[PDB]
Parts: C-alpha cells; structure tokens; sequence
C-alpha cells in the first residue's frame, strides 16, 4: 500500500 | 513564441532566442541547424532545470549553449558550418535530462529561423553574362557575387515568365546562379541590394 | 462585471454522481473561493486555509503560528465576547476546530443550514481584526503547553520531532512546530519580548493572497457569492511572497546515518528515508504514487511477502511522505521482529533488490494505466462527504491546483511520464539513503538526547562496506511485478427498487442457526454494499485463555489472507475481521461486483485453517507486547477503560490476558478452532445494491460453507447471553484509583448513572447534556484552565445510560471532582433562570443534530448495525425521540436534575474513576464547591461486582 | 536514419518510413518545421486526422496539395541526444514527358550552360569526357504543372566541341 498522508489541533 | 537573433556576418575563426509566453526555467530549449540544400541537423540542446547541456559530435568543443531566467543563448567561437539555426522547445515540462531510455516528446513551438553564413570574402557586385539561343530558349548568367539575395527580373519585371534556378556555391567561394526564359527584344534586369548594383543587358541571337 | 471579483471559474469538473453544484471564483485581493450548493444538507459549513504554517515562525518564538491559532477564538473587534464564536455554534447545532501544519493553517466549522450567514460573519472576524486580550494570552499559553504535554510521551511525536532535530539546525524544518510555555512565555520574558509579536505575525503572513475560502450551504451560488464578497473582499492584501524551501534539510553530513532510537512502548520499527525533490508539481503523473504502489505492494512476490517468509517483518509502508514546498520524502518503513532486529542490514538489502528490480524492468505503461482506471472509477463512484471535513481539505488543496481542476486534482491522471518516474527512482539508491532504527534493545546504550521531548538516541554512520553490499546486490527471484488486478469491478449496474422495498432494514430470515437483516439501498444508489456478520460463540470470552486464542485466531487468519485481500483492497473492496466480547465480527464493505468471491474465500479459509507454528509464535509475541504497550497510554483512555471494566458483568484485564497467553500452546489452539466453530449464531446486516434473493443466497453460502467444513450446529436461544451493566445504589459514591505509570498528567472520569435507556430518560439526559455541552468547555477549560482535554456527554452501555465527564490534567482528581460538582450547581442555577427562548434554542439544536441523516452508505450501515448489536432494533428511534423532545419543558429537566444529578439526589448513582499522574501522591475566587459525602474505595473489582445487583436488558421492538 | 524522395499524386496513400517511440515532423520549403506526431502514434493539436503513426512510420490517408513538403523524424536517444533523419520530400507524379535540351556557348567577358526546360521525373543523368568541373542546379517543381528544370554549368580553348539521358528518352539526344 502506498502512503495516504503531524497535525496539532485545537 | 520564440524571438531569435544574432545570426549574420562572421569571419572564419552569439545567438539569442528570447522566449515569450512561458518561462525557460521549466522547459528544454533545443537548437537545430539546416544546411542550405539538405535536411535538418540537431546541434545542441539545454535543460535549465536539471542543469544539463548536450552537444553534437561535430560541434562540441567549439560551440557553447546557455540560458537565463527569460532568454536563452548560444556562444559559437570557431566557425567554418554555414546553415540556418532554428530554436524549439519540448511540449512537456520538466523533461529529465539523464535517461537510460528514449522518450522523444514533440517540439511544439519553433522559430522561423535566423540565417548565418561563414565565408572569407567581401561584398562584391554581380557581373552578369549574356547568352544566346542561336521554341528557342534564352537567358542570362549571374556570377561571382556576394552576398545573397539577388533577383533577376525580365523587362523591368513585366513578363508570365519562365523558371529561375537557385543560387550555386563554387570552389571560389563566390555565389552564382542563372536565369532563363523560353520564347517562340528581351532585356534581363539583375539587382543586388547589398552591393548597391543594378545591371541590365540585352539578349538576342 | 464585479469590482470585488477578479475572475470566475463557472465550470468546475465534478463527479457525475455528485448532484451538488460548484462555482469557483478569484477575488480582487487574490482569494481563491469555491462555493458549494447543497439544498438537501442538514448542516452548512465553511473553511479557510492560510498557506502559512509553523515553519515560518520566528527563531526566538517557536510554535507561534500554532499559538496565534488559539488566540483567534478568544474575542474579536466586532464580537468582543471571549466565547461568542464557541457559544453561537453550540446553540445552533454546530462545531469548530483548527490545525496548523508545516506550511498550512486551517480553520473550519459546521453549523445549521439556517444560521450559516450569522456564523460566517463571526468566522470572518478572525482575519480582519482579532483582539488579543492580556489575560486570554496568559491562559491560552497554558492550553498550548498542555496540548504539547500530552504528546511528550507519545512515540509518534517523539520520532517526528527527532527526524527534524537530527536534520539541519539551519533549515526551518528543525524548528519546533507545537511549542510550549517555555518558547511562548518563559524565553520571551528572559529576553524581554509577545502580544506585539502576535500582531506583527498576523499582519505579515495572514494575507489575502495566501488564503483560500470554501463555503457550503443550502443557498444558491449567487447568494453565496454575494455573501463571501460581503465578508472576505475586505481582507487586507499585501502580496506576501509564498515561503518556498528549495533547500533540503538533508545533506552530505546528514545522509547515510544510523539513528538508534529508544521508544516508550515495546515496539521495534525500522524507518528508511529517501530525500527527494518536491513532486507536488508532477501531480498529473504523480511518480511518487507510482513507485509507492509498486514498492509497498502486499501482493504475491512483492517486498512484503519476501520479508514475511523470512520471518523478519509484519507490515510494510510505503509510498512518499510530505514535507514542504521544495522538498519531500520517500519513506519505506518496516517493523523489526525477533529476527528482523538481528537482520536489519539484510532487510534493507532486500529493499534495494526490489528497487533494482524496478530499475531493471523499467517504467511500465500498463501499470500507470491501471492506476488511471482505478482512480477514475474511484472518483466517479465517490461517496458524498460530510460538509465540515470536505470544505477543510478542499480549502487546503486550493492553493496548489487550478480552480477548475480541484475536485479532479488528486483523482485523475493524464499523461504517462516515465522520465519523471525514472527521475524519482534514481534517488532511491544506497548513496542517498537515511536509515532510522527504533528498538527497546537500545535501552541504556544511547549517547545523545533530544531537546524538546528528551528522546534517548544514538547517531552512527553506516560503513561503506555495507553500502557496497546494497549497491552490488543480486536480483532476488522472489521479487515479481504485480499482475493484472483481477478484482477490478466491471459491473456497476444499480439494481432497481423492488415492489417489497422497505424504508428500514427488515428481518427476512429468523432461524436457530442465524438471524438475517436486509436493507436494499434506496438513498445513495452506488454499486457498493456493506456486509456485516456477527458470530456468536460461548467459547470466545468464557476465560482469558480463550479470549487470547480467539484474538490469535483472527489475526492468524487475516495474516494468511493478507496477500489475497490486498489485491481487492486496491479495487475498493475491503474487509474487517475483529473479535468482540460475544464472538467474531466480519465486515465486508465495497463494490458488490466481485464481493461474494472475497467473502467465500474468507469463510472457506476461516472454517478450514491450518496454523503455521512460525507465524503463530510471531503473532503471539506481537500480541504480548501489545498488551504491555497499553501500559503507556494517555490517562483519560485508562479512565474510560477502567470504567468499562467496572460497570460490565464480565471483563478481562490486560495483565491476566498475558498471564493466560503464556499458557497458549500450538496444539491447544489447533484443537480450539473446531471447538470454537462447533456451535455458532450469525446476526448479519446486508445493506447495499443487492436484492433479497441475493442476500438469502449470500447467507445460504455462509451457512452451507460453515456446515460442510466446520460442522456448525446452531446454538440454543437460552445460550445467547448479553452482558449487563452493574446497578448502582442510591446516594452511593464509588471511586476506583490506579496510576498512569508513564504520563506525568492525571485523568478522571465521573459517571452519573441513569435509568435503562427509555424514551423519557433518553431525552432528559441528552437535552441536559446539550445545555451543559458548551458551558463545560468554556468554564472548565477556557476560564478555569483545568486541562486541554475536557469532555461531557451521555454514556450508553448495555442498554444503560448516564452522564459522563472526562478531564485530563495535572491537577488533583479530588479538586477536579469539586470543580465539576460546582459546575453542576451553577448550571442548575443557569437553567432555572433562563427564558423560554433560551430553552427552545437547545431543543432545536439537539433536534437538528439527531436528525442529521447519514452522508454515505457506510454511515447509515453503522447506525443500523449499532441498533442491532444493542439488540433493540429501534430503527425509527430518531423520529420518535425528537418528537418527544420538542414536547419537553424546563420543569422536567429540573426534576431530572434533582432526582438523578443533584448533590443530594434521592436517586444519585455516581461512580468516579481516578487516574493519578506518575509521581503524584495518593493519600491526599470562583464558585465554591458543595460538601461531598465520603466515597467508597474500590480495590478489588470481583468483590465489587458481587456486592451489587445487575441491570436488566432492554427488550427489542 | 530515414528515402529522401517519394512520387505520389494527390489523394493517394503515403507511407513514410523511419531508442524507442520515434516522432514525426513536417517542414515546408522556406520556413520553420512544424510538429505533427510526438509519440509513436499521437496527433498534435491542429494536425489533420489524415496523419497517423505506427511501428517508426508515418502514414497519410488522403494526400492533400497542402501536404506536399519534406517530412522529418526525431529520435531522442538517451543522454539527452536528439537525432533527426534523412528527410523525405513528397512529390507529385503527373506529366511523364521528355525534356527540352538547349546548349549555350561560353560568354565574352568561361562557363558552358546546358538547359533542360520541362520534364518528369526529376532524375535526368547529364558532358570528350565529363569530373570536378561540372556544377549543376535543379529548380523546385513548377506551380501545379508538375515539371522540373535543370541548368548544368561547365566552368579551355585548346579543344572545341552536353548529353542527357531521361526516362522519356529511348535514345539520348546530344548537342
Ligand atoms: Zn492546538
């Protein structure tokens, strides 16, 4: 499997 | 569109194509020359993005290709080689220079071309020679002139006229050509703008 | 034309199955705007994405881009109220969130379709002019310091910031993205610097030319246009040059390295990283998606299959990674097992043998064509997304792709470019490799330490002798290019509605063997179908031994069918197989074309499964560590885990699962499989494009296959037992106390138990939860600043409901108990003194929230399945409850509080779960908390459940 | 690597022959060469559907008068090398008649001129021996009369006293 796409939320 | 320049007079022993409508930084610019009276021949092409330059096996060492972020250039120092240089561009973007295979994506846009000739001669005037038929064909003969072009018009360009032959290069290094006309008085008018000469002579058996 | 509008893209190529209308437009100040018209949606939404992330933050103040993000939700010029934005959305059935990426900053929100304009106006005030209060900063800096604190002991963030730190100190890629109190409050005060910096950053990077707006609603395209122009054409333009990073964080002194990293959890992951140029501009061919498809392939004769048969790894991923505008990463991550850890060099050797295999056979046009069709089909039959997340992602990718090619940007591929493929593949060489090996075996053998997270690691350089082995590698015969995908659907015919069609899933097969539920799709009309199967068996959860042997059984089964299932995975035909407390759970979701072929192969391999001892030992080992990895989870998750343990009749803890796991032998499991499949009962749900006879045939196939190979004989009606929730007594306070051995923060869950999921009791709880929904987030987090994680809502379990509060912080749990109790009193005072309008607001809000119909088939299937596993089968629940909800008064809520949730309630069923921090002691203005009674300590769960009654089960419809 | 002359009338089927997946170009006499086919088989925008590609070959469905030009190939070999071909010129095959010979003596103040007025095909042979002295030139085909012309210039006085053989000449006429 190819990659599917860090995030800091509120 | 592509705007060429730089071609012209050169003694034995640069070209500028300004790109418009796009950027050179994302395309590969190619140079193709064509010898007068023969087919096309690729000389050198450059890819500004991947920073790779390629040359032919007959022009490397003498020629030098370059570009700038939008205009491209070609520095030719040692000339002999006389042809018309065109410039084109790959249709696709970011074509990888390095390759183990061949992927010829077509060159969509070209330029009409810029002429550049190399010869050890000076600007001379054509001394036309008359002929004689003695149904019967008659004509003139232009010889030993430089540079091109020349136009042979019969009777002040008021005849609908018969064929004129292309220019011919001799071993002397001077251009020469002939113009004839078949008929059942006739005066030939040969012009030469770069040498400011206009010769008119009679033709009759 | 229009002065405020620069150009209009009236023709946006959309999906043929998409009935929503799209209109793109570029404003005068350079804001790319996309408008979506959906007259049938229940919730409108809008999203704005700034093209400035946390990479452009000042060298002195790190994590400033993320900090300013939180300061925008705290009062504006036109709306000076600190929580005006948050309160308005809650009163109108809405929500909002935001996140700051590397070079991105996204703000999105959803709300009722009636109050879109009012909400869009409040959202627009965030970018025009934001008021940064002097006290709101001092509190939000703690909120940012707390949201980072919860990720300190997280292996994902530790490894993410480490690859940044191990890179180039000069490059902005090494900068801190999140940021804490030190970088926001401490350091600026030590150097005399903060509010002025927020103003300068918002006025230098938050420009209109780097913003993209996407709005969705019921309004027409022209009305949405006149509204965006009204609110977003006033945004200041400054023509800020888009931050580009042509430089790469990795270089000569950063390549060919070994980063031995010590993780918190007991895992062993190997990370191979290839520094590649930015491939964002090659989206039309996407060479990274091509090579990612071949390398990370899980089919027969691939890289994963070879590394599996050698007994070295379990998973393989895969594809390219994202960085910033100018550079990307092509990573091949792989997990180290018993032998994989000792043969790391050999694993990477095989990787290059596969890369060399691709360079040998060269770029294939038929492979790219296969990717083109798979993507084109996936784009045509594409499910309708929920407005909030849809507008969020579109606004983010609006800066990269043209206005008319956004919906088809990442989906459709045009011109085969093998030279671009060859260009990326060339960067995949041992001369350009970066290896990062993570293992617990490196414990106490590390030299260096990360700054922000304090990660123990050691940097080494791989010998050139190893490089020569990787370069000079013979082609492995096992490595074969994947053949033609034989699972690609060719029949997309939608079967017409039958004469006996039903609006709700009906029961068509009620026997002793299996119960079947069938609902033919009449809403979405795609060529897909969801097939859920629930297998009941007593020998699955009777004891921790069988509980382990059941998990190992399905994991071995999914491991055996990994190759065969992946070929159908790419063709949009997936399946999920996990074991529950009642037995097994099979869920096949995807195209119904070749779906019975996949299901038949699953069931047939399920009945007759021969266990491999090598794969048995590996999975058993990975499962043991997984139960030990539960040790390092966040406190609030432990509180929820412990509460599930307490209230449930039967539940097995992690510690006694690994104890029983040490007694699981191979011959015992071999004799356990037929015993487990001896007697079963299948509750299913077939929801999709299939007919009734098709559904019966599928069920007939499953039964006849199980009977033939596994000799399955039906269970007894009195043998199908569902677990109950422990019945708490009146005025009884119970507290369970354990410690989070890893995180330095404390979690807590307070569960006020209510009565047996009845229509009356359901709406009394949910409406009350609606009223206190936003005030909880505002009082406990925004005002009192307890912790980053503050949650409150209903808790349903085994037909029993109640009100739960979940808070994770660094403050004493008993203090948190008091603040919640003090919050309950001041909220009862709030409800008591609000007008009739202030009550209909929360009623209508909850009503729209409950009536929000599913977006796709999998969403509606999830609702029906939830009503089936709960064995209530109340498919008409939403309509009946909302109708009763609008007939409720305020006096009923007061009685509900006084009876169930009061401090001195005659029927207060209150149980608490205290999860302490690591080094926190155990033994020990604003609204003052009331006096709380002496609680009971729960030390043994068995002695606790034996001393309390059990709730009855909710009778079906 | 590509004949150099093809004789086919209008409305006929033309098949021009010629790394991998070669390209095709068209150059009319005078100005810049234009692209018609880029990969093996691909019709560039604006290019007639009369042209088509296959394996290294270019085909024309119905030969139009506007297609009378010199077609070239383009092979982009690896290492960023581009190689063209010999170039094939498309001619018309209409008249099939004999030339008219006219001998001309040298001028006064040495170049003997032999003239061929109208003939087809282009291949005439034409000087008591012939070299390193005979220089010739052929004009382009006429404006839709489909015939060529030839002028042979022979640039001492020690010996005095042009023969041409043609497909329409059963016996070569001498002057
Ligand atoms: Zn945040």
């Amino acid at each position: 499997d190819a990659e599917f796409r860090k995030l800091v939320f509120f | 569109q592509l705007v060429e320049s730089g071609g012209g007079l050169v003694q034995p022993g640069r070209l500028s194509c300004a790109a418009s409508g796009f950027n050179v930084s994302s395309y590969s610019i190619h140079w193709v020359r064509q010898a007068p009276g023969k087919g096309l021949e690729w000389v050198a092409s450059i890819s500004s993005y991947y920073g790779s330059t390629s040359y032919a096996d007959s022009v490397k060492g003498r020629f030098t290709i370059s570009a700038d972020t939008n205009t491209a250039y070609l520095q030719m120092n040692s000339l002999r080689d006389t042809a018309v240089y065109y410039c084109a561009r790959d249709r696709v973007m970011y074509y990888w220079s390095f390759s183990k295979y061949g992927y010829p994506y077509g060159m969509d846009y070209w330029g009409q071309g810029t002429l550049v000739t190399v010869s050890s001669a000076s600007t001379k005037g054509p001394s036309v020679f008359p002929l004689a038929p003695s149904t019967a064909a008659l004509g003139c003969l232009v010889k030993d002139y430089f540079p091109e072009p020349v136009t042979v018009s019969w009777n002040s360009g008021a005849l609908s006229g018969v064929h004129t032959f292309p220019a011919v290069l001799q071993s002397s290094g001077l251009y020469s050509l002939s113009s004839v006309v078949t008929v059942p008085t006739y005066i030939c008018n040969v012009n030469h703008k770069p040498s400011n000469t206009k010769v008119d002579k009679k033709v009759e058996p | 034309n229009n002065p405020a509008i620069k150009r209009i893209g009236n023709h946006i190529t959309k999906s043929p199955e998409d009935k929503r209308e799209y209109r793109g437009l570029e404003l005068a100040n350079g804001i790319k705007v996309l408008l979506i018209s959906d007259p049938t949606t229940d919730k409108s939404s809008a999203a704005l994405d700034v093209h400035i992330g946390s990479l452009s933050d000042p060298p002195n103040i790190a994590g400033l881009s993320h900090f300013l993000q939180h300061m925008l939700f705290l009062g504006t010029k036109k709306y000076p109220k600190e929580n005006e934005y948050s309160q308005f959305l809650s009163e109108h059935a809405g929500s909002s969130n935001a996140f700051t990426s590397g070079e991105h900053t996204n703000y999105y929100f959803d709300v009722s379709h009636e109050h879109l304009e009012g909400a869009l106006d409040r959202f627009a005030q965030f970018f025009l002019s934001p008021l940064f209060d002097e006290s709101a900063k001092d509190r939000e800096v703690n909120a940012v310091d707390s949201e980072h604190e919860k990720n300190v002991m997280n292996d994902a963030w530790r490894l993410f910031q480490l690859e940044k730190a191990t890179g180039n100190p000069k490059h902005p890629f090494s900068k801190f993205g999140t940021g804490n109190k030190y970088t926001l409050e401490t350091r600026p005060n030590q150097e005399g610097i903060v509010r002025q910096e927020l103003l300068k950053f918002h006025s230098a990077y938050y420009s209109s030319n780097l913003m993209a707006v996407v709005v969705l609603g019921r309004e027409s395209l022209d009305d949405l246009t006149n509204l965006v122009v009204k609110l977003f054409s006033e945004v200041e333009n400054k023509n800020v040059p888009l931050p580009e990073f042509p430089e790469h964080p990795f270089q000569e002194e950063h390549l060919k390295q070994l980063y031995k990293i010590v993780p918190i959890k007991d895992i062993r992951n190997l990370y191979v990283t290839f520094p590649i140029p930015d491939l964002q501009k090659y989206y039309k061919s996407n060479p990274g998606h091509y090579l990612g498809h071949l390398i990370g392939h899980e089919g027969p004769g691939s890289l994963l299959s070879e590394l599996k048969s050698k007994g070295w790894v379990n998973t393989l991923v895969g594809g390219q990674k994202e960085g910033a505008r100018g550079f990307m990463f092509f990573i091949i991550n792989v997990d180290l097992t018993e032998e994989g850890l000792l043969h790391v060099e050999d694993i990477i050797l095989h990787m290059f043998q596969y890369i060399q295999k691709l360079r040998a056979e060269g770029p294939q046009e038929w492979v790219f064509q296969e990717l083109k069709d798979l993507n084109a089909v996936a784009f045509r039959f594409k499910d309708k997304e929920r407005p909030r997340g849809y507008t969020s992602k579109i606004a983010g990718i609006l800066h990269y792709y043209p206005l008319e090619e956004v919906l088809t940007a990442e989906y459709l591929l045009e011109e085969f470019r093998p030279d671009l493929i060859e260009m990326v593949l060339d960067k995949l060489r041992p001369e350009n490799v970066r290896v990062a090996i993570v293992s617990k075996s490196f414990e106490g053998k590390t030299d260096r330490t990360e700054e922000w997270y304090g990660t123990q690691y050691k940097q080494e350089a791989i010998p050139d002798e190893v490089i020569k082995k990787w370069q000079n590698a013979d082609l492995n015969g096992k490595f074969k290019l994947p053949t033609k995908n034989e699972f690609i659907p060719t029949n997309f015919e939608i079967l017409p509605l039958e004469k006996e069609a039903t609006p709700y899933p009906a029961l068509i097969k009620d026997t002793a063997m299996s119960k079947l539920w069938f609902k033919q799709d009449d809403k979405f009309f795609l060529p897909k179908a969801n097939l859920n199967f629930e297998f009941f068996s007593p020998f699955a959860y009777v004891d921790p031994l069988h509980s382990n042997m059941a998990y190992l059984y399905l994991e071995l089964l999914k491991d055996s069918l990994n190759e065969y299932a992946y070929a159908a995975e790419l063709a949009g035909l997936s399946y999920d197989l996990q074991n529950t407390i009642y037995g097994m759970y099979l869920s096949v979701k995807g195209y119904n074309d070749k779906q019975p072929i996949l299901l038949k192969k699953i069931i047939e391999k399920m009945a007759t499964f021969e266990i491999d001892e090598k794969r048995f030992e590996i999975i058993k080992e990975a499962y043991m560590r997984s139960l030990n990895n539960f040790r390092a989870e966040q406190p609030h998750q432990h509180a929820m885990y412990y509460l599930r343990l307490l209230m449930t009749e039967v539940a097995w803890t992690k510690d006694e699962l690994k104890e029983a796991l040490d007694d699981v032998t191979l011959p015992r499991l071999k004799a356990f499989i037929p015993q487990l499949l001896s007697r079963l009962h299948i509750e299913a749900l077939l929801h999709g494009n299939i007919t009734k006879q098709a559904a019966l045939g599928i069920m007939q196939m499953v039964e006849d296959t199980l009977i033939e190979h596994a000799h399955t004989k039906p269970l007894l009606p009195s043998q199908l037992v569902r677990y109950r929730e422990v019945q708490l007594p009146d005025r009884g306070w119970f507290v369970y106390q354990q410690r989070n051995e890893v995180h330095n923060n404390s979690g807590i869950e307070i569960y006020y138990q209510t009565d047996m999921q009845s229509t009356s009791e359901n709406m009394f709880l949910e409406l009350f939860a609606q009223i206190i929904s936003e005030p909880a987030f505002n009082t406990l987090r925004t005002k009192e600043q307890l912790g980053y994680i503050v949650f409150s809502g209903p808790r349903r379990a085994n037909g029993i409901q109640g009100l739960r509060f979940i808070i994770q912080s660094e403050k004493p749990p008993h203090y948190l108990e008091s603040r919640v109790e003090a919050f309950l009193i001041t909220m009862e005072k709030s409800i008591e003194d609000m007008t009739e309008e202030a009550f209909q607001k929360h009623i209508q809000a909850l009503a729209i929230r409950r009536l929000d119909k599913p977006k796709k088939l999998s969403a509606e299937s999830a609702k029906y399945w939830g009503e089936i596993i709960s064995q209530q089968y109340n498919f008409d629940r939403d309509n009946t409850e909302v109708a009763y909800l609008k007939t409720l008064t305020k006096e009923d809520i007061i009685k509900f509080y006084k009876e169930m949730l009061a401090v001195d309630a005659p029927r207060r069923h209150k149980v608490s779960v205290h999860v302490l921090a690591r080094e926190m002691d155990s033994n020990p203005n604003l609204s003052q908390a009331p006096a709380l009674p002496q609680p009971e300590v729960i030390q043994n769960m068995t002695e606790f459940k034996r001393g309390l009654p059990l709730f009855p089960l909710v009778k079906p419809h | 690597t590509q004949p150099s002359s093809l004789s086919a009338s209008v409305g006929d089927r033309v098949t021009i022959t010629c790394s991998s997946a070669v390209a095709w170009y068209q150059q009319k006499p005078g100005k810049a060469p234009k692209l018609l086919i880029y990969s093996t088989s691909s019709l560039y925008s604006g290019v007639p559907s009369r042209f088509s590609g296959s394996r290294f070959t270019l085909t024309i469905s119905s030969l139009q008068p506007e297609d009378f030009a010199t077609y070239y190939c383009q092979q982009s070999s690896p290492s960023f090398l581009i190689t063209f071909g010999q170039g094939t010129k498309v001619e018309i095959k209409r008249t099939v008649a004999a030339p008219s010979v006219f001998i001309f003596p040298p001028s006064d103040s040495a170049s003997v001129v032999c003239l061929l007025n109208n003939f087809y095909p282009r291949e005439a042979k034409v000087w008591n021996a012939l070299s390193g002295n005979s220089q010739e030139s052929v004009t382009e085909q006429d404006s839709k009369d489909s015939t060529y012309s030839l002028s042979s210039t022979l640039t001492y006085e020690k010996h005095k006293v042009c023969e041409v053989t043609h497909q329409g000449l059963s016996s070569p006429v001498t002057k």
